[PDB]
RNA sequence: AGGGGGACGGUUACCACGGAGUGAUUCAUGACUGGGGUGAAGUCGUAACAAGGUAGCCGUAGGGGAACCUGCGGCUGGAU
RNA sequence: UGGUGGGGUAAAGGCCUACCAAGGCGACGAUCCGUAACUGGUCUGAGAGGAUGAUCAGUCACACUGGAACUGAGACACGGUCCAGACUCCUACGGGAGGCAGCAGUGGGGAAUAUUGGACAAUGGGCGAAAGCCUGAUCCAGCCAUGCCGCGUGUCUUUAAGUUGGGAGGAAGGGCAGUAAGUUAAUACCUUGCUGUUUUGACGUUACCAACAGAAUAAGCACCGGCUAACUUCGUGCCAGCAGCCGCGGUAAUACGAAGGGUGCAAGCGUUAAUCGGAAUUACUGGGCGUAAAGCGCGCGUAGGUGGUUCAGCAAGUUGGAUGUGAAAUCCCCGGGCUCAACCUGGGAACUGCAUCCAAAACUACUGAGCUAGAGUACGGUAGAGGGUGGUGGAAUUUCCUGGAAGGAACACCAGUGGCGAAGGCGACCACCUGGACUGAUACUGACACUGAGGUGCGAAAGCGUGGGGAGCAAACAGGAUUAGAUACCCUGGUAGUCCACGCCGUAAACGAUGUCGACUAGCCGUUGGGAUCCUUGAGAUCUUAGUGGCGCAGCUAACGCGAUAAGUCGACCGCCUGGGGAGUACGGCCGCAAGGUUAAAACUCAAAUGAAUUGACGGGGGCCCGCACA
RNA sequence: GAGAAGGUGCGCCGGCUAGGGUGAAGGAUUUACUCCGUAAGCUCUGGCUGGUCGAAGAUACCAGGCCGCUGCGACUGUUU
């Protein structure tokens, strides 16, 4: 840790690794499904929430979540991926943006329309 | 083993600071009676004392205040490891000017203030405050 | 006449690509396997936390459905 | 890698060559492996830095892929040739041709990126006596909120936009036909530079000025549980859902879906992604390690890092000035301009840098003579479970048998917060061959120094070697009693093992969970070895040291607590740590007969695991006490 | 394992060159069933360089085929 043994060996800052394994510094990243589902939320909590399985055109096989109340992501869409981790939800990472190619977007959803894939 | 002659005498003195004793003998240099020389003239101790003997010493008379005595604390910068060879611009100005800074040069181990009107750096040798 | 000197020749070295044999080193895949993580926890259980109902723990051999036991040297992170 | 003879390049040179020699490179990281044009700079930053190379400018590199020369001043040539390969194309089957990483543009990939534009009018170039001729470089246009600025959607003005009328600046010159000049042998004459006039040439065709009709043509987005002072209800009911961290929803919902209002800042608002930051969260500035993660188990010591002491010298580091630069751009100030801001430039500032040069000598290295403190030895004297070899023992216990005979093993007391060894470690008695420190001084050495990656030995016991022994116990087990069960503690029994010789493993709760070394800062009480002081009979005080302990201030510490044997103040160096799991585990290397050991990862996954301490509770925790709780 | 696998050279004639063994024209004396070493002669094995002929140079006879998974038996051996 001295000045000696920092030149004989430099102390290395240790890299932190990326969040999303996919999504190789790409804001968005197409997809198409290969199943969606139901899973269960964590113990505390208690829900049931639709997830959905895609390859990617990076041929990854991750999940991401179609956040919408309400979707017809009919088993072989071309969902559009964003990152950002769902906290209840275990060991998935990935989200399904609305409106963008076959994701139709949620019925009325009058405040927040650029979330959730709404015109006007 | 000892392996510098000047940082053994800038800690000896402190922790007899915040001790009860007033005349500190060790065996001295010329290293180590050049740099008591100049702190005597800003007021901090007095009468080095060369033993002027074999195996010669320096007793250094360092003054009290009352309580809490005159240098809180000498604070070596340049040890012997990394040695800290500074220019006449970048000079420690220590405690707002109040540490007086002593430079190792060529001139004369002096006073960061004569230092940079007659301009030599180098060894930025202790904190004096 | 011809000579000098050139040109196409002849074949000599050099070499890219190709060939062959045998190896290395990497990447993907592979029937089938072995642990790991997170879940939800059905189950034999009670293994640890009190002197946790046999004090724990560590090394190591050795042994046994499991969360586990003896020995030899070892430590109290052991208390009345 | 050098050496010479030659050969060769525009030019030095194993560049090419023959022969001579055995050199060269590399732990300051060679070679191999993965990765990437580099830089001025750029982005976040207090800065140090960290990340980073899109427009802009310098250099490099390439032209389907590979080899190769040719011509030329210049190429191993992007719209050249040759050869080879891959691909593609026209064929009338004779023979042929092509290379968009040039500007458009097309597929195709992708989250994602534009027009088969106008003209050489400006600036260049390329040829030309000149005229000019070409240029997808350029000047400049469509397309895209993609930034960066301004600006507009009204508080009875008309800006923008649109209609009309106006209106610079981008043009330097060219043609010509005089006019004067100077080379002229002859300003005869050409050719040229000058002068004044005339003729003409603008891709974007306008910016820009001034009229006109009339508010006609203009706002959206996200949130509102908290620490963001934007903060009723209605629908829904642990459903449906939202969310960055907590969380929210399980029936009056400020947390989720609307309405109803506000608020953030606006032609943009938001969230996905990446960078730095706060992050002292890799700490040079500027962190750690007794118990949270972290001291190898410790040595000998190689490179190396640093090095007691004095004079003198050197001027490598250090210090000042000098000069060339550090391109321009960008940035930083002062400005100039677009009506203002971007933008544009002018001026400088900046560019912490680099070598050269002279000047300096306090300190460092180096050089030389030294100095005795550090460190070592010549001289005994004890202390000492140092350690090993061989023996001699004793009681039990054990095994026999008529109290003796027989052999294994650890040696009650002496035993000690004692010694000894770097460490691991080590006690009956006895010799025998051998260690290092202490101390009493007396002699001499002249820093010979400590630390030390690698490197190298040496390290408890279960082991398993390769041979023996044999008591007790006991790993391996059989039952006995016990429980739903013993596979357990208890009960009856015993081989491997400890022992020996050589050899291997190199493991640890190797622990004082504290690396080695030196220096210094109040103490006090035992205790170990010397020695000297001491009225001295020691029943012993004091002092002096080198160990081993207690308690305590100063001191530090998160606290427990350390406290001259530091966990303080410091100094040199070394080993080690970067959230918990995965994991000291896989894979690869090394060692082992095997069991395995040593070096040592990410993928994933969780917002926490951990440290000391405090209150409460609990305890088959202790200790007192109370009550018919016990008779 | 291994002669793993696979490869190269190979005739004859010259040119140049490095030795080894034997030997003695005569000299040392132990004047002889001996040492030193002449020399040639004879004989054995190289190294570098050309040249040359044919389809072919271990030209005939002679003279291993090899490799990858496996079962069983360890191996040499023995047997109707």
């Amino acid at each position: 840790a001295t000045i000696n043994q920092l030149v004989r060996k430099p102390r290395k800052r240790m890299v932190d690794k990326s969040d999303v394994p996919a999504l190789q510094n790409c804001p968005q990243r197409r997809g198409v499904c290969t199943r969606v589902y139901t899973t269960t939320p964590k113990k505390p909590n208690s829900a049931l929430r639709k997830v959905c399985r895609v390859r990617l055109t990076n041929g990854f096989e991750v999940s991401s979540y179609i956040g919408g109340e309400g979707h017809n992501l009919q088993e072989h869409s071309v969902v559009l991926i964003r990152g950002g981790r769902v906290k209840d939800l275990p060991g998935v990472r990935y989200h399904t943006v609305r409106g963008s190619l076959d994701t139709s977007g949620v019925k009325d959803r009058k405040q927040g329309r650029s979330k959730y894939g709404a015109k006007r | 083993s000892m392996q510098d002659p000047l940082a053994d005498m800038l800690t000896r003195i402190r922790n007899a600071q915040m001790a009860e004793k007033t005349v500190v003998s060790m065996p001295s240099s010329k290293l180590k009676a050049a740099v008591a020389k100049v702190l005597k003239d800003e007021g901090y101790i007095a009468d080095f004392q060369i033993s002027s003997e074999v195996k010669p010493q320096l007793s250094i008379e360092l003054k009290y205040f009352e309580g809490k005595p005159v240098i809180e604390e000498v604070k070596r910068i340049s040890r012997p490891g990394l040695r800290q060879y500074k220019s006449v611009e970048q000079l420690p100005a220590v405690r707002g000017g109040l540490g007086v800074s002593i430079v190792s040069t060529n001139k004369g181990v002096m006073t960061d203030r004569a230092a940079r009107a007659a301009g030599v750096g180098g060894e930025v040798l202790c904190t004096v405050f």
